[PDB]
Parts: structure tokens; sequence; C-alpha cells
């Protein structure tokens, strides 16, 4: 309106008219974001290699058992912190940093040769073994269990570390993860998974309309990417990719344990929870289409929102496919008696009209 | 006292007595610290420091007592600002460089010229013959040069003794020999008493080879116990913080000249277009965007030196200065056989310690690994410290020091239980900050220091201590809420940051709503000031925050006020006093900059119609007399003294007629401000028409006309000639009729001459005729 | 309300006069013999301007009756030393204070 | 709002208020605050004294003092602005305002969305291509 | 919501009622019911639809029953009849009867599943369906109706073994302690010592068993086992707190402090009672300290009784235990540190004067100064 146009142009003073200290203060905050935040150096693979090295321990005259190397000590500390009972999973700088360091240590990332691809697979396996041989596979389960269904950066790093150690459908890590759960009878792990699914966000049409009005009327976009509609798409994608990795390779044991837990006191149906979230995200996508149906052109703010929603929907569909691929009659018949059809019938309408 | 090595009961009792001495003066109890100087003297607290035959428990108790009495307050005050960098813009500051000379080799950490503002170190002389009351501020004084010399000598001797692995450590164990002595050294280094040669000498004891300024094994290579290792990790972390501070001062030193050159270049580039725009009009259009862009964006797009996309207008000779400074800074941070650097030394020591043995202390493991992470992430320290950096000119240095002292005093009572003696201190601290001009000049510095969060936490503690058991320290809540409201009124970004605490402020929103004269000093008032006249913040409001206020207002309109009925006010079935305050916040939420927020008004109206108890007992519908009959009952209650008072001025007596009138002037004010703007109704929006229809059905037109037609009370002249004017806050007010006009205009509207003339003749002519007669000399 | 043993004689010729800073080096002990204050412990001469309500009554009068360079013992009754309330945490209520005072300089 | 004020001028309002010092509350009354405007120079009417006092006791604190005179000193702002009108463009002296020079105006300051600039011709009434410097920003509001 | 009985309002007369309550009751012990089949052999078999059974309230030892006036009311074992105490689980509200089914001899067929299955409680004889009154935490009264309402489905959640054992220990301890309190009251009212029964060997054994039960884990255990044992201890402490079993120990201590010494106790009581008086006082104080050690909620609920505890600190027979309880409360609850006043601090200080040099008094004084990093200046 009237206020915005007139006061900016004339009351606005160029940078050279500002006092020196104010301009220096502006520079100190601009320089950070432009250079310091945009400076990247890769040290994770060397740090972890150095941390996993037993330093002169066999040469040391210990006359005792094999000492745990610094990486093992770090993983044991992080696992003990999670295993300690608390009301809430407390925010941890050290865990957040190191769960990213060890996650980045396992990936190191026209048609490559077969030898090159097998080189990359063997290196992947060795890098994942560097971690899951020191107890990292049981630590990511304990952290998720201690999360108690609360979304946060503490879980957003645990789920990425689990993905890093499970990439490629690692059968050894899958077996370790299943053995730990079956031995400890951890109901909290599945309860926290159900809670995280229930806390996963979807498309918010009201928030989108409010943001669109705010941008259109001229009020400054406070955040860079408008990450209030579909609040955490990356977290949801990681959460469902973790579950897909848990069953990749037609793992009939996880495929049956995620549905029913035989040894546990109580059972949570992750298969049904996944399809419930799929139905919710379908109901969000359908409404977000219905908003744009009358409009001729979809703007970029809408196009990127559709992209973020479709990525999540694709990941959930892939996870559901991995739940049932191979003969898995329990999972197939559990999805056959759920609200899966109510989501497919709406996705079909969206596909028929939007296409 | 050396006979206690064989008497284990007196030894234990005296150790616990020393612990009680340390506890009674804990966390800045200076009055008790001065009193403890009469029981443990300085000669005693030097003899126990230096004695080698003392029991280990007594040695550790006495090192802890010395620090707690004398060196615990300033060390904590300095640690609370160790993560904050306020670098004055001075000539000595401008002379700081990253490296001492052309040879880009790191200097010894700590040694150098540092100009960042620092907490003041002041001590009071203990004396029990003086009768002054000014000595109970500041810790008791101690000889800090004798303490430095003794600490250095003892640390050297302990290093020499431990390397030989003797069977007689001081105190009986290496733990009793090193842990408390290293704690004292660490406290002294934290306080910063060591200077130049002393720090150079002690860095050689820490690591003789790395700190060899240009056989003997320092503390880092001594096969230390785990508690010793923990304190060495703390010392190394402080050493790293010293390097971070030097790196972050050297950035400001370069930034002065860089910003000067950038501003000169921008002025030159502006003039070179101002005198040459007639050459080409097209180029000026895309050249004046920088001069019309906000100052932050100007420098953000001037700082695109990196990469090769290179659309910044800054020339190459200014490019290659920042490009070289950044490379030198990365070299300093370590981002490219002998370590020759603190970073490499720590990175080696931590790994070597972890691989020599299994550490049994989780705290030691955590401290070891958080230090290794710091060493391997040198760029991650700058990204955390630079936001906490603010530069001030030379004239403001003393004022900023005073503000920082007041803030440190405010911060220091976050670790004490709030009481009468703390109420005065912090009211004084808040008042000094308010009377401090930097608080207004530099809101960004204030926000970076996070005083709003500190006051938030203090008021949280006060509310927790006395929420269910009636509010304690209401003057604290009042001062804290006034401070936070002024903080919102300072700047728009302050209001945005204060908006982030809306959830808690709505949680504790009934703190002092019914307390008279405590208006503008309530967490609900802070919540309202966090969204007042901010369109972006009002549109950022969520519904869950909105149902909370509606629930509270429904509870108020359904429930009576225990405190008022306990003071004796007549027990009606609702809360007119508390309801108006909840209605005011909704007013501020739905109305912004003279226009209704269409995404909040439509939610508020729906919530209020879902909960019809929010409309007051007279607009329920079942048995309600309406609105005109509702505010004519109040215009009789306010005159009946047995129904308007507590039945045995305004701060002590709530007027029960004026409260109902204010409630029924705030509800209609909110409902009229929730009416849609007429451009939407003219365009024919169905939701806007529906909302207007609901609002119009809620209040009849006659109930609005009658209230306007209600007469006023004119002041009268007595036989003396003195003006006998009835109290404003006890009767029907003109401000109470301002809501009826707004509602009748925004919801009903005036569109027909007949109704316009009717409304005039019945309600406006009496008011104008009674006001034009008040234009006399005394009644003006 | 305070008498005075001299412990070491002074000049006997110069006495503190009004508005003059008195520099003393004192040690104060309770009646039972327990020390509670000593400027010698802090290694610092104690300075106070006479007649000016900076120190307690008894110390004030004892230093006034003192001569330059003298060493004397001051006995302060409770009425002229902290009264019946006492000094919190240091001096018990109704305590007689004994001071070992030396007047180093007058300024 | 501190955007209307500047760190430069906000100083003088402090030393003027520091003339009575003593933590602000003391000796700052209705008559006392009537004297601080006398240091600045502006000469408010007697009605203009208590009409503002009651809008926010006698004792006026500095945050109250700043929040008061902030709203009323946003004034005489065209005394410097009138110089700015003829300096931004069109120094050729012919006195004909070109439409091409008007293209610097549309530049959305936070919107980055076009085709409403064309409406800026539409809302400009052709009442006698030529639009005066001060007038182009004036008739649209109030 | 959970079908439970009123909390410890000191009256079994109104605790004998049932209702629906939600919130934190679902993890308490008064919402626990034991299903007892009407057969002695194969009583641990799978419960089938239409199988008669009794419902027992664990913390009260009383059975769900239907009154003459068609009311739900808990009553005692000696009065619990099959005619009054008999309920069945049926799949639906169908009016068809289950009929006479032959009694199996074995585990049987798994019919009712925990949680997933939906059960409907119906009286065996009257055939009435168990429904709520639907009118006024919640206090939704549970009554008996001819057909009930449509939302009358009840699922089943199986209690943990530790939870059930703690719930039964609660009853077994409260019964004995009530007997002991009644005996002490009779002795105070001057009943003959032989006529009145004082359970004192049973009380000593129970007080030893309870302290063994509330034993903090030893430091040699592995981390996971230690944390599991800490969790079990926390659950036991919470369950005993929610049943008002702290106040029962307090009542026992208060009623046993009416006697100055062992001889004074043995004058009114016997001597097999007499030599077991100091031991019972010490065991009660140790149990009180164990029921609250490490539990912030238990220590915070003790703030009101903190004043009463300090009133007996000067007693020689109670000083050590009272000081231990005081230290346990102060180290945990910031809220109980606000209750301590000048008189309490002076009493603790005079304890040093009258008892000697005890470092445990200095420890309590240290705890009085700083709690959880917050210093109390007063």
């Amino acid at each position: 309106q009237r206020k915005r146009a007139v006061v900016a142009c004339f009351r606005m003073a160029p940078l050279y008219n500002l006092p020196r200290h104010r301009a220096v203060n502006l520079f100190l905050q601009g320089y950070e974001k432009s250079w310091i935040e945009t400076e990247e150096h890769y040290f994770e693979d060397k740090l972890i290699e150095d941390l996993a090295k037993p330093g002169a321990e066999p040469p040391e005259e210990d006359e005792g058992t094999k000492r745990v190397d610094p990486l093992h000590q770090l993983i044991l500390l992080f696992s003990r912190t999670a295993l300690t009972e608390k009301c809430k999973l407390e925010e941890d700088f050290l865990y957040m940093a190191y769960a990213d360091i060890m996650a980045k240590s396992c990936h190191d990332e026209e048609v490559k040769s077969f030898e090159e691809k097998e080189m990359e697979k063997q290196k992947l396996l060795y890098q994942q073994a560097r971690l899951h041989d020191r107890g990292a596979a049981e630590m990511v389960l304990q952290t998720i269990s201690a999360s108690k269904g609360e979304t946060g950066p503490m879980v957003a790093a645990t789920l990425k570390l689990g993905i890093a150690i499970l990439n490629g459908g690692n059968s050894t890590v899958q077996q370790k993860m299943l053995d730990y759960l079956k031995e400890k009878k951890d109901v909290g792990f599945f309860q926290s998974l159900a809670g995280l699914m229930q806390s996963c966000s979807v498309l918010d049409l009201n928030a989108f309309e409010r943001q669109n009005k705010a941008e259109g009327l001229g009020m400054v976009t406070e955040e860079g990417s408008g990450e209030k509609v579909l609040q955490d798409d990356e977290f949801t994608c990681d959460l469902f990719r973790f579950l897909q990795l848990l069953c990749e390779g037609h793992n009939s044991d996880f495929q049956n344990y995620l549905r029913t837990q035989t040894g546990n006191n109580t059972t949570v149906n992750i298969i049904i929870s996944t399809v419930d979230y799929l139905l919710r995200v379908q109901e969000s996508i359908s409404d977000f289409y219905w908003y744009y149906s009358g409009k001729d052109v979809i703007d970029e703010q809408g196009q990127r929102n559709f992209s973020k929603a479709i990525q999540v929907a694709k990941q959930v569909f892939n996870t559901l496919t991995e739940y049932i691929q191979g003969p898995c009659t329990g999972n197939q018949q559990s999805l056959a008696h759920s609200r899966l059809w109510d989501a497919v019938v709406g996705f079909l309408h969206v596909f028929a009209h939007m296409q | 006292i050396l006979e206690l090595t064989e008497q284990e009961e007196l030894l234990k009792f005296h150790y616990h007595t020393l612990r009680l001495y340390s506890a009674v003066c804990a966390l800045g109890n200076h009055r008790v610290a001065h009193a403890l100087c009469s029981h443990v003297d300085e000669p005693q607290l030097l003899y126990a420091i230096e004695n080698k035959y003392m029991p280990g428990l007594l040695r550790a108790g006495y090192y802890d007592l010395l620090i707690d009495i004398h060196l615990s307050s300033y060390a904590t005050a300095r640690l609370m600002m160790n993560n904050e960098y306020i670098v004055p813009m001075t000539e000595e500051t401008k002379s700081i460089t990253l490296f001492p000379d052309e040879n880009k080799k790191h200097g010894l950490p700590g040694i150098g010229l540092s100009t960042s503002l620092r907490p003041r170190m002041q001590f009071s002389s203990p004396s029990f013959v003086s009768i002054s009351n000014e000595c109970y501020q500041y810790s008791p004084e101690f000889p800090l040069d004798i303490l430095k010399s003794k600490t250095i000598q003892m640390l050297t001797e302990a290093v020499k003794e431990g390397s030989l692995h003797a069977r007689d450590p001081v105190g009986g164990t290496t733990e009793f020999l090193f842990v408390p002595l290293i704690k004292l050294f660490y406290t002294l280094l934290i306080m910063g008493i060591f200077h130049n040669e002393d720090l150079k000498h002690i860095l050689q004891l820490i690591e003789p080879s790395v700190f060899k300024e240009a056989p003997k094994e320092g503390l880092l290579q001594m096969k230390l116990p785990e508690p010793v290792k923990l304190q060495m990790c703390l010392l190394l972390q402080y050493l790293c913080d010293c390097q971070v501070r030097h790196r972050i001062e050297a950035i400001v030193a370069f930034s002065d000249d860089f910003v000067a050159k950038l501003q000169d270049n921008q002025r030159f580039r502006y003039n070179e277009v101002m005198q040459a725009l007639n050459m080409s009009a097209a180029l000026t259009a895309r050249k004046t965007k920088e001069f019309r862009s906000p100052p932050q964006e100007q420098i953000n797009m001037l700082l695109n030196f990196k990469d090769d996309k290179s659309e910044c207008p800054c020339p190459e000779e200014i490019r290659d200065q920042l490009l070289d400074f950044h490379e030198d800074l990365m070299t300093h941070c370590g981002i490219e056989k002998k370590s020759s650097t603190l970073q490499q030394l720590i990175s080696e020591t931590m790994v070597r310690w972890a691989q020599e043995s299994v550490i049994e202390d989780p705290e030691l493991v955590r401290a070891m690994f958080v230090l290794l992470h710091r060493q391997y992430d040198g760029i991650g320290g700058l990204v955390r410290a630079l936001p906490k950096t603010y530069t001030i000119n030379g004239v403001s240095v003393e004022d900023t020091i005073n503000l920082l002292a007041s803030l440190g005093q405010i911060r220091s009572l976050l670790s004490v239980r709030m009481g009468k003696e703390e109420e005065k201190l912090m009211i004084r601290g808040l008042g000094d900050i308010m009377n401090n001009k930097v608080f207004y000049q530099h809101p960004n510095l204030m926000r970076a220091l996070g005083m709003h969060e500190t006051v938030m936490e203090v008021m949280v503690n006060v509310l927790g201590g006395g929420e269910s058991k009636e509010i304690t320290f209401p003057k604290m809540v009042a001062n804290c809420c006034r401070f936070l409201c002024y903080f919102c009124r300072i700047s728009r970004q302050n209001q945005k940051a204060m908006f982030d605490h809306l959830s808690y402020l709505l949680e504790n929103s009934s703190v002092g709503l019914a307390s008279p004269a405590m208006r503008g000093s309530t967490p609900l008032d802070v919540a309202a000031a966090s969204v007042m006249d901010n369109n972006e913040l009002a549109l950022a409001l969520r519904e869950p925050d909105l149902e909370k206020v509606v629930r509270y207002l429904a509870g108020c309109g359904l429930q009576s006020c225990q405190m008022l009925v306990s003071k004796g006010y007549p027990d009606i079935g609702w809360n007119p006093v508390e309801g108006e305050r909840y209605l005011d916040f909704l007013r501020f939420a739905v109305f912004c900059n003279g226009e209704s927020v269409e995404e909040n008004a439509n939610v508020v109206v729906r919530l209020l119609i879902r909960r019809p108890e929010c409309f007051g007992p007279a607009l329920r519908g079942e048995g309600g007399n309406g609105l005109l009959a509702a505010m004519e009952e109040a215009i009789k209650i306010a005159e009946d003294p047995s129904r308007d008072g507590p039945s045995p001025e305004e701060d002590d007596t709530i007027h029960m007629g004026n409260a109902i009138m204010t409630f029924y002037s705030a509800l209609i004010d909110l409902l009229g401000r929730c009416a849609p703007e007429m451009h939407l109704i003219h365009a024919g929006k169905g939701e806007a028409i529906r909302i207007r229809s609901i609002l119009r059905s809620l209040i009849p037109l006659g109930d609005l006309v009658g209230v306007i037609s209600i007469a006023f009370q004119m002041p009268t002249i007595a036989k003396d000639g003195n003006v006998v004017e009835p109290d404003m806050s006890a009767g029907f007010c003109p401000d109470h009729k301002a809501a009826m006009v707004l509602f009748l205009d925004r919801v009903y509207g005036i569109e027909v001459q007949d109704f316009l003339l009717h409304l005039l003749e019945v309600g406006f002519l009496p008011d104008l005729r009674a006001a034009a007669s008040l234009d006399t000399a005394a009644l003006s | 309300g305070v008498e005075i043993e001299t412990i070491s004689p002074g000049d006997g010729r110069t006495f503190p006069k009004k508005g003059q800073t008195c520099v003393v080096h004192y040690t104060g002990m309770l009646q039972n013999g327990k020390k509670f204050d000593s400027s010698r412990d802090r290694n610092k001469p104690f300075k106070f301007r006479i007649g000016k309500q900076e120190v307690i009554k008894g110390f004030e009068e004892g230093a006034a009756q003192m001569s330059l360079g003298q060493r004397a013992k001051l006995t302060c009754t409770p009425d002229v030393a902290y009264g019946a309330t006492g000094h919190p945490g240091v001096i018990p209520p109704n305590a007689t204070l004994i001071f070992d005072v030396e007047l180093l300089n007058l300024e | 709002m501190a955007d209307q004020l500047t760190e430069e001028q906000i100083a003088e309002f402090k030393e003027a208020f520091s003339l009575f010092d003593k933590d602000g509350d003391g000796t700052i009354t209705t008559k006392e605050l009537g004297t601080v405007m006398r240091s600045l120079g502006q000469n408010p009417t007697e009605a203009e004294l208590q009409d503002m006092i009651n809008e926010v006791n006698g004792t006026i604190d500095f945050p109250e003092f700043l929040t008061m005179m902030a709203r009323k000193m946003k004034d005489t702002d065209s005394e410097e602005e009138i110089r700015e009108a003829f300096r931004v463009f069109d120094k050729d002296g012919n006195g004909y305002i070109s439409a091409a020079e008007l293209r610097h105006v549309m530049t959305n300051l936070g919107e980055k969305l076009t085709d409403e600039e064309v409406d800026e011709m539409i809302r400009e009434a052709d009442i006698d291509g030529q639009v005066n410097y001060e007038e182009f920003v004036q008739m649209m509001t109030a | 919501e959970c079908l439970t009985v009123p909390s410890g309002e000191h009256g079994e007369e109104q605790r004998r009622t049932v209702h629906y309550e939600g919130g934190a009751v679902s993890v308490h012990a008064r919402s626990l019911w034991r299903l007892e089949t009407l057969r002695v052999a194969w009583s641990g078999s799978h419960i089938r639809w239409g199988q008669p059974f009794r419902l027992r309230h664990v913390t009260t030892g009383k059975y769900l029953s239907l009154m003459e006036d068609k009311n739900l009311l808990l009553m005692d074992k000696e009065k619990a009849d099959v005619k009054s105490t008999a309920f069945t689980f049926r799949s639906s509200k169908e009016k068809l009867d289950v009929g006479v089914r032959k009694e199996v001899d074995g585990m049987g067929t798994s019919e009712i599943k925990y949680g997933d299955s939906v059960c409907y409680i119906q009286h065996v004889d009257t055939g009435l369906w168990l429904t709520y009154q639907s009118v006024d935490s919640i206090q939704r009264k549970a009554i008996m109706h001819h057909e009930g309402h449509m939302d009358d489905g009840i699922s089943l959640s199986r209690s943990q073994h530790e939870e059930s054992r703690t719930a039964r220990v609660i009853r077994s301890t409260v019964f004995l302690f009530n007997r002991f309190i009644r005996g002490l009251d009779a002795l105070s009212k001057k009943a003959k010592a032989s006529t009145v029964d004082l359970p004192i060997e049973s009380v000593s054994l129970s007080l030893q068993d309870l302290i063994g039960y509330f034993h903090p884990p030893d430091e040699h255990l592995e981390h996971e086992d230690k944390q599991n044992r800490l969790r079990a201890l926390k659950n036991r402490q919470n369950l005993f707190q929610e049943e008002g079993m702290i106040n029962l120990v307090l009542e026992c201590i208060d009623r046993l402090h009416v006697y100055s010494s062992a001889a004074h106790f043995a004058d009114v009581a016997g001597r097999e009672a007499g030599e077991s008086w100091k031991s019972i006082l010490n065991s009660l104080y140790e149990l009180l300290a164990a029921l609250i050690r490490g539990n912030r909620k238990n220590c915070a609920q003790f703030s009101g009784s903190l004043d009463w505890l300090i009133s007996r600190l000067e007693r020689l027979e109670a000083s050590s235990g009272i000081l231990e309880v005081l230290h346990c409360v102060l180290v945990e609850s910031p809220e109980a540190l606000n209750i301590i006043k000048e008189g309490h601090i002076k009493s603790i200080i005079s304890l040093l004067d009258k008892h000697g040099r005890n470092h445990k008094v200095l420890d309590v004084l240290c705890s009085l100064c700083v709690c959880h990093g917050v210093a109390v200046r007063s």
C-alpha cells in the first residue's frame, strides 16, 4: 500500500552515508553468511580413520584385554547417554556434531566401469563397517528409542547416521539392528517410530495462504525458503528411507517384525502407521491441488511445494513397496485391510486431473 | 594442623567445615565472604597454599576456599561474557593483525594486545573496624601478584616432582597435588591476571616444545590422572578461546579499513553516475538499484567476491584485499613432523590420551571429544562467535561498560533464589539499562547479548516460585514486563524475537490481570506488545495460540474471581475485569495498522461463536437482557455503593459497574474490528459476507443505538465555585461509546438518510450539545 | 568508655587533630583472646579521617588519644563497639573488643 | 518505533534529559519537562503540554519520554526533502519529465512481481506524460 | 479412561465405589484389577467369551459385585459370593446367550486378545451390561444398565509383573501397618497388652523386606542393568507414593514416638515388643529415606511434613534417621528448601551443640545453602 512505497525510497540512506561503526557491524554479519558459512572443508573421513586407529596398543605392555579405540569410546559414551533414563532426550552438541561426522565419513560423495562400481561398493562396506563394528548400529536404535516420539535435531542426525550405515541394504547392519531389538525387547523403539510418524508434517494450506498474502502485500520474507509449509520434508524423507533400508533386499525378518513384534509385551504396526501417513499426505496433496485448480498458472512458491510433497509421497510409496516386495503375506494382507485404497483412489484423481 | 594426618575424625570434620565455609559464600555472597575473612585469614590462606605436609583433603578444601572467597565472583563474571565480543572502534584496535610479522606463524595464545570490552575487576578491603556499608559489594581483596608468583613456583615444582614419579606427592596423591593447584592456576588464567612474561613461562610448563618462542616434558606429557586431564582440557579450551578472540578482533581491525574503502568506492560510483546519467538512461536504471536497496542488502551483494558469478560492482583492487585477508584468516584457522601449533598439539594429545587407556569418566570423554571437534572445526568457531560481535565507537565505550556491568549483575541473580534483597538489585539493574542510551542506540547489541531471554528466564523463575500459591514478588513481574514491552517498542526485530516466546506468555497469561494498577506490566501485555502494529507477526499467528485466549475468556465469563470475592466484591458468575484484558489481546491480534487481519478475525469470530460464554452473561441468548439493558444495569451498579465496591483509589477499589461497562465496550470493539473491510464486501466475498452477517446478528442495531443514546454526567459547580466532577473510573465514560460507533460503522454501516438522521437526533446531538456547553472557563 | 595501655611509647608530642587522616596498623581480638581482624594480616596500613564517623566509637577515641609513633592497647566496650546487635557473622552480641593499635603516620 | 529516530539525534535528547539526571524519575515533573523542549527550541502550546502528559503522575521516565516525543517530532520532514526532489534526475533544464526516467520507480522493494507498474499509469489521473516531482508522490494518498 | 476406585481419602466406605478416571491413574496401582476364574484346576487357562470370572481390586483386596439395589460396590472376600461376584466377557451386545459349554482341561483356545479385542462386561446372573452414568478429574460413575450405551466397549491392557507385585505388596504392607497402628492406639487407650495384638515380628520382617525392596543399585553393575534397576526403583517409589504409603509410615513413626524410651514402651507393651522398639524406629526411618531418595516428586510431596520431621531431631533415638531423611529431601526438592526457616536452621545448628561434631549436620547445612546450582541467600 501507501506506507511501503513512500518511506523506503527517501528515508533510505546509502551505505556510504552511514556511520563507520554501523557499516562495520553490517559487514561483520554479511561477511559471515557470505564467506564463513560458505566455506566447506572435508575432514570427516580422515578424522574417523584417525579415531579408529589403535595407537600402539599391542606394542604397549598392558598385559590385559584389547582396549577400545577412541571411536569405540565415543560410540559407547553416546550409547550410554541414550541408555540412561531421562524425561526427555536432551539436546547434545557433541552427539549432533559426531553423528554428522560419522555419517559423512561413510559416503565420500560418465557411466563408471564395473570395476569402479565394485570399488565404490567395497569402500562403502568398509566405511560402514568402521562404524557398525564399534557399536554404532545399536546406538542409533537407542537414540531413537530414547527420543520418545519427539521430532528434533537429535533425531534428525540419528536417522541420517542410520541411513549412512544402512546404505546399499547392508545385511550385516540389518542383522545387528534386528538382533539388538529382539534381545532387548525394546518396545520404546517402535513406540517412538509411531510417535515420529504421527508428528511428521504435511502440506499446510492455511499457512501457505498466509505466507502468500504476506509476500504479496509487500511484507519482507523473514525466512529464505518459507519452510513453514511442509515443515520438515527432509526429516520425513529420512525417517521413511531408514525404514526402507531396514527392509531392503527382501529382508523377510524385518518385513515381519515391523508389522508384529512376537517377543514384545505390546506391538505397534509400523506398516499401518506408514499407510496412515500416506493417507494424510494424500489428503494434503489433494487439497493443495484443489487450491490451484481454478488458477491458470502455478507460481514457483507453489511448484516447489508440490515438489516437496511429491518427493515425500514417492519416498512413502517406495517404503510401502519395500514392505511387501517378495512374498510377504502378512504385510500384503495388512495393507489390504487398511486405508491404502482410500489413498490410492485420491492419488488417481490427482493424477488424472493434474496430468 | 599437620597432626590431622593421623586423626581421621577431626580431619573429616574440618574438611566438611571447609566445605560449609565454601558453601555459605557460594555464588557471589560477598557479605559472607567478608565475614569468612575473620575466620580464615590471608596468612592462613597462604600457609595452607604453600605447605607440603598438609593433608590432601585439607589442601583441596583450602584451595577451594581461597577461590570461593576471593576469586570466584570475577571469574564467573568474566566467563559469562567470554562468549561475547564487543570490540571498540579505536586506534589501538585498528593496529591488530592476525599474525605478528611476515612469517605467518601463530603467536603464543594469550600474549598480545586485545581491545575487546571486559568486565571490570574491583575488590573491597576487608575491615571490621570500619562502619561503612559500601564494602559488602565486590569480593574481598587478595594479593594477586604474590598469588601469581607462588602459583607459578608451585606449578614448576610440581611438574619437576611428578616427572620423577616420587612416592610423596603433596597431599598424599597426585590427585591431591595437581588437581587443586591446576584449578587455582586455571582460575587465575580465567581472571586474566597473568600478563606477558608470566603467561610465556607458564605456556612452557603446559607444553615446552610447541610454545618454544622464536628432555623437558611439560604437563601434557606426564601420565596424568583423569581429574588432572579434565582440568588440562579445560585449560586448553580456554587457550583455544583466546585464539578465537584474537582472530575475531583481527577481523574487526581489517573491517574498519575495508568498510572505509568500500564506502569511498560506493560514493565515487554514485557520483560518477549522478554526473553521467545523461550519457545513457538505461544504465542508470540498473545502476541505482544499489542506492535504493536497504543497507544490509547493499553490502550483501557487494560481498559476492567469492565464486565466479561476479556481479558485484566492487572493483578488483578492493576485491584482492578481502580475498587475501580471507586466505590469511583460513591459514590462521588451519584450513589449508613437528606440530608447532596449539591446534595440532590438542588434536594429537586428545587422540593419544584416548588410545592409551579407556577413560572411565564420561565427563572427561565428553571434554576430550568436544575439544577435538573444536580443533577439527576451526571455521565453526567463527560462525558461532561472529554473530555475537558488535563494534562501538570510542565515545560509547564507558556507557557500554556500564550497560555490560548492569547486564552481568542481572545475569548473576539467575543462580540465586529470588527474594527481597534481589528484588531491589534487579529493579535497579533494569532501571539502569533503561536509563542507558546504548539500550536504545544499539538494539542489535542488546539482542545479541540476549537480555530479553535473561529477563524471560528471571520472570519464569519468579512465576514458578508462587504460581499456584498466589503470586509472589509482583513488583518483579511488573518491572520485567515493562522492560520487555519497552524492548518490543525499541525495534521491529526486537518485536520479532520477542514473538518467539508467545507460547509461554500465553501459558502464564492470568498472572496479574485482576490486580489494579498493574496494567502494561503483565505477561499478556508483553504478548500484546510482541504483536502490536506488526502485520507480519500478526499473520504469523497460529490458531492454537488463539484458542488459548478464547478458552481463558470463556473461563472468565463462566467463572468468578476468587481474589475479588475474597476481598468482598459481590459474587457474580463471571469476571468482567479479567475478560477485558483477554479481549484487548484479541483486539491487537485481529487489528493491525488500521486494517483488520482477515485470517485472524475470521478465526476469532468462529471461536467466540463456538464458545458463546465469551460474550458475557447478557449476550448468551437464554435469558439475556441484551446489551442496552446490560449496560443500563451497570449504570446503576456503579452508583449503588453496596454492589460496586468490596463491601467492607482505583489501585485499591475495583468499580464493578465500570468493569462491566469496559467489558461490554471491549467485546463490541473486538467484534467491530473483526468485521471485514468493505473492499471485500463490495467485491462480494462469500466468507466476508457470512462473517458480517454473523456479527450483525450477534448485536441488534437498536442495542447499539440505545447505548449511544445513553446520557452522560456533566461536572457541576458548587456554591464555592469549586469544580465537583465525578470520577471517570466510576461512571459511564465517553471512551465506552467509541466502540459502539466503530461497530455500527464497520458491521452495520450508515447508508440511508433516515437512519443517519435518526442516529444523529437520538445520540449525537445530545453529546455535542453537552460538550459545547463544557467550553466555559472552569469546565474546559 | 575506653582506657589505654600504651605498649610502646610514642613521641608524646603530636596528636591527631581535626580533619587529619590517621594511618594505623591495628589488630583486634575478642575478650577471650580470639582474633577477628588484623591489618597486619592483610599487610596494609589502615587509614581513616578522624572525628568523621568512619570507624567505631571506641577505635575513634583510642586513636584520638593516641600519639604519633606509639603502640597501644584499646579496650572498647559494647556501647562504643557494635552495641548489642553485634557484627553479623563476626562479632557476637554484647562483646568487648580489644585492639592492638599503632599510629604509623598522621596525614 | 526507533526507525523514525536516528542514533545521531537521539543523543541530544539524552543530554537534555540528563540535565535533571537523578535516575530520571526525580525532579522530572510537568513543569520540568516543559523546559527540556526549551533547550531544543520548539515552543509547544500550553494545551500541548498536558495533552501529551496524560496520553502516557508528573514523573516521566526516559522510556516514556522517548516514546512520547518520538511520534510528534516526525515533522517538518519536507524542509530537507524539497531539495531532494530536483536532484534525483532530469538536470537537463528543459523542464519536461520523461516517462523513461519513471522506470526507476517501479522497482519492487520486496515484491519482485511485475505488471502492477502499468497500473501506476492507470491510477494517475490525466487531469490538467507530464507529472510534477513532488506531485507524483502526493495526490494518491489523503 | 480406566475403571478404578477413589483414591486414599482415608475412607474405605467411599473407596468401595467404582468409576471411570483418566490421566495419571493409568500408571497407578488403584486402577489394577485381577481376573480370577471360578475354577481351581486350570485357572491359568485362556479366558474365553462367556467364561465366568471374578474381578478383584489389587490394592484393596475387594471384589467387584452387584448390590441388591443394582449398584456396583467393592466388598470383602468373606462376603464375595459367586451370585454377586461373577462377570463375563462377550464379543457383542447380542441378546443370544453363550449357553452351557463343556469345561476344557488345558490351556484352551486363545480367544480374547489384549487391546485389539473389544470386551463387554456383563453380570452373569442379572445379565446387565456395565455402562457409565454419563453424568458428573472425570469421576464418570460406572453403573449397571439393561442395555447400556453404544460406547460400552472396554479393551484390556496387561499389567507388568513388577507392577502387579508392587501393587500386591502395597496391600500386604498397608494391612499389617494398619493392624500395628490399631494396636498402638488400643495401647494408648489402655487396652490390656495380652488382649491387644501387636504384630512386631511380622513388622520387623516386613520393614527389612521393604528396605531390601528399596535398595539402590550397587556400583559394580553394568550400565544397562543399573539403569533398569533404577527404573524399577523409581516405579516402586511412585506406586507407593500414589497409595499414600508415605503418610502411613509417618503415622507409624508418630505413634511410636509417643514413648520416650524402650523402657517406657515396654511398660505399656510387652518386652518382646520392648527390645524391638529402637530397631523398628530405625527401620521406619530407613524406609522413609529409601521411599524418597532420588524421587523429586516424593521429596516435593514431603515439604508439608518437613516441619513435623525436624520437631523430633533433638531426640537421640531419632536424630540419625531424621537427619538422613532431611538430607535426602533437601538434596532433591528445591520446593522443600523454601520451607526451612530460621527456627529450623537454629535447631539443626543446636544439634551440633548438643550432639557433638557430626559431619552429616554440616552436609545438611551445605545442602541448605545451594540446591541444583541455585544459592539461597537467606
